[PDB]
Order: structure tokens, then C-alpha cells, then sequence
């Protein structure tokens, strides 16, 4: 076993201006392999992750939007805006959508990119993550 | 008596192609014989002696194995069918080539392959051995 979380880059086309309250606008393709007894966990890179919050950065660096990820409708996962992992250990591999953290008004942007690291998580609130997979790059298009 | 020992070429794998081995043990015999009585004990298809699609420890994944041989002979088996190859030797090896062909889902495939070769109470005399040993091979994916 091992735990090898595979992920692939994707591009969605929905503007922030729509997302008023936690709505899925970007299903990141994440597929774990061998993680039958491991809690798959995804976490945005330090550039997009600040103090336990996931945010998308502009392509030219301008504005940021805090968003949280969700398994959409796959299985029970432990939500968090800074660390995302599944409480139930076992095989998994389904697209994780991207929600919004209390909107942000949406200032006329063009493109946003966010890097999501993959691996597993242990314990809670102790930042017990481990790189066991691949780092994906999610791109959001806005207007 | 019996003296059956198994050995694995690795232990698992996830991408098992056809013709890939899994276990490789050795069997022994006593006097002149024409059949190395060996069995697997899993899920044989009726009288299928030289090839049978085995099952996993949990029953959810099937693994076909070409153990039979090429040159073995279906002459009864103990436990779960089996076959006997020219038992003129004192100790031969029999490898089980798995005809999986594709990828196998994570799990554990346990086989109880073993053999004695020797004949129980029949026309041959030799050393009366009415009990054939079994073996234990696990294929845990890991």
C-alpha cells in the first residue's frame, strides 16, 4: 500500500459573481490508489493556502477568493477550508468540487489558478499531512 | 512424510498479466510413480484439473491460474482437485502461471497448494501415506 493520489489539471468556466453561498464550481479529478486504510487529503500549496484557508490566485496576481473543496456527492469527507481529508478510510477516487467561503463580491477578473497537493492526513488540526500523490493545478475562468 | 514447501516469486502485484507466475513450490515423491499429486484448493470448475480459476480470500476477485501444467495428468487430488505430473523424480517444482491479463483489484489471494505425490493404500505399496500436505501462499497487495 500505498497511497498514491493521482490528480489532473482542469479548467472550469464560471465566474465568482455567481457563487453566493458555497456552491460547487470546479470538480477536480482526484483518484486515490491503494489507500484502503489511509485518509486521502488534499491541500492547496503555500501560495494559495494561508493559515488554513484555500484561495485562488489570479494569473497575474491581483485578487484572491477563499474557497473550500467538497467531494460533491461521493462519500463522507471531513470538511475544512485549510485541510481536506476523508474520515472514512478506504478506496476513493471521485471529482472534488470547489465551493466558496462567504463569497467575495467579485471584482472583474480574468483567470485564476490554484495548486492542490495530494496525499493523506493523520489526526486533526495538527497539520498532519503527507505528500502521497501528485500536485494538481485547478484553473478557474472568470468572465 | 509428504514434505511440501511453497514459495512465492514476490507476493503480489496489481498488474498481473497472463502467464505471470504467482507461486512456485516444490513437491517430492518416494518410489517410482507417474504422478506428482498436487492441489490448489480454491474454486475449481468441476473436473478441471489442470487449470482452474481461483478466488480471493474474501470472495470478490477471481484469479485464473495456469498451474497445471503442461504436462500434468488429472488423477484425482486431495482437497480441491489437482493434478499429477510425471512423478519419476524425487522433487520437482511446479509454478502457477496466472492468466489474469489485466489488472487485479487490491485484495488477498490465498492458495493452499500442496502435494505429496505418494499413493495412499493402493497397488504400489511404498510408504503408506494417506494424507497429503497442503500449503499456504498469500498474495497480499500492498
Amino acid at each position: 500500500e500505498e497511497c498514491q493520489v493521482r490528480v489532473g489539471d482542469l479548467t472550469v468556466a464560471k465566474t465568482r459573481g455567481q457563487l453566493t453561498d458555497a456552491a460547487p464550481i470546479g470538480p477536480v479529478t482526484v483518484q486515490a490508489l491503494g489507500c484502503n486504510a489511509r485518509q486521502v487529503a488534499l491541500k492547496a500549496d503555500t501560495d494559495n493556502f494561508e493559515q488554513g484557508k484555500f484561495f485562488l490566485i489570479s494569473d497575474n496576481n491581483r485578487d484572491k477568493l477563499y474557497v473550500n473543496i467538497r467531494p460533491m456527492d461521493n462519500s463522507a469527507w471531513t470538511t475544512d477550508n485549510g485541510v481536506f481529508y476523508k474520515n472514512d478510510v478506504g478506496s476513493w477516487g471521485g471529482t472534488i468540487g470547489i465551493y466558496v467561503d462567504g463569497q467575495q463580491t467579485n471584482t472583474p477578473p480574468g483567470n485564476y489558478t490554484l495548486t492542490l497537493t495530494g496525499g493523506y492526513w493523520a489526526k486533526d488540526n495538527k497539520q498532519g499531512f503527507t505528500p502521497s500523490g501528485t500536485t494538481g493545478t485547478t484553473k478557474l475562468t472568470v468572465t | 512424510s509428504a514434505e511440501l514447501h511453497l514459495e512465492s516469486r514476490g507476493g503480489s502485484g496489481t498488474q498481473l498479466r497472463d502467464g505471470a507466475k504467482v507461486a512456485t513450490g516444490r513437491i517430492i515423491c518416494r518410489e517410482a510413480h507417474t504422478g506428482f499429486h498436487v492441489w490448489m484448493n480454491e474454486r475449481q470448475v468441476d473436473g478441471r484439473a489442470e487449470r482452474y480459476v481461483v478466488q480471493s480470500k474474501d470472495g470478490r476477485h477471481e484469479l485464473r491460474v495456469r498451474t497445471g501444467g503442461d504436462g500434468w495428468s488429472p488423477v484425482k487430488g486431495e482437497g480441491g482437485k489437482g493434478v499429477s505430473r510425471p512423478g519419476q523424480e524425487e522433487q520437482v517444482f511446479f509454478d502457477v502461471m496466472a492468466d489474469g491479463n489485466q489488472d487485479i483489484a487490491p485484495g488477498e489471494y490465498r492458495f493452499s497448494v500442496g502435494g505429496a505425490c505418494v499413493v495412499p493404500q493402493e497397488d504400489n505399496k511404498q510408504g503408506f501415506t494417506p494424507s497429503g500436505t497442503t500449503g499456504t501462499t498469500k498474495l497480499t497487495v500492498t
